[PDB]
């Protein structure tokens, strides 16, 4: 029962962890999306900066 | 806007043949115009280009000017040409140069607001100040108030 329980703890471990790993994959994907959006804002903010900086020159 | 049917003119036909051949696939089963914008990334990945999720989401916003998640063959061909200038062949730079000598009736080497104006009047198309200046700045890359010849090329390459 302890070994099967361990299997259940480990299996529940995986269900929680797999779901959590997926939640982390999602939070990670979200940070990727957000940093990319922010990065794209930065690409455009930097691009716009370059346009005004170039125009400034 | 008019660049839709422009591309419909500007695009070549051996393109649109395989365009429709690949266009045949989007239907995930029983679709008649319910195309989605999350799949814009995948469909730009299909037709032979190498797009990145940044531009995928931008065109999700930059296109779907109708907001319905839908895109006409006109909008299809334009957002082809408005990024990948599969335009009306930009007949040349040098055939263009012979056109440009006729632009500069004054033998300028530059299409000025005056030559822009007179040449668009030779079209018959009236001169609104935006028109010529829209054409000027879009061609007058140097913003000298006038479109020099390579200014005219980069201007009217990809142009009929």
């Amino acid at each position: 029962e302890e070994a099967e329980k361990a299997a259940d703890e480990s299996e529940r471990g995986m269900k929680v962890i797999e779901s959590r790993a997926q939640k982390d994959e999602e939070k990670m994907e979200i940070q990727e999306i957000q940093l990319k959006e922010a990065k794209h804002i930065a690409e455009d903010a930097d691009r716009k900066y370059e346009e005004v900086a170039r125009k400034l020159v | 806007d008019d660049i839709y049917k422009a591309a419909v003119e500007q695009l070549t036909e051996e393109q649109k043949n395989e365009f429709k051949a690949a266009f045949d696939i989007f239907v995930l089963g029983a679709e008649d115009g319910c195309i989605s914008t999350k799949e814009l990334g995948k469909v730009m990945r299909m037709l032979g280009q190498n797009p990145t999720p940044e531009e995928l989401q931008e065109m999700i916003d930059e296109v779907d000017e109708d907001g319905s998640g839908t895109v006409d063959f006109d909008e299809f061909l334009v957002m082809m040409v408005r990024c990948m200038k599969d335009d009306s062949k930009g007949k040349s730079e040098e055939e263009l140069s012979d056109l440009f000598r006729m632009f500069d009736k004054n033998a300028d080497g530059y299409i000025d607001l005056d030559e822009l104006k007179i040449m668009l009047q030779a079209t018959g198309e009236t001169i609104t100040e935006d028109d010529i200046e829209e054409l000027m700045k879009d061609g007058d890359k140097n913003n000298d108030g006038r479109i020099d010849y390579d200014e005219f090329l980069e201007f009217m390459k990809g142009v009929e």
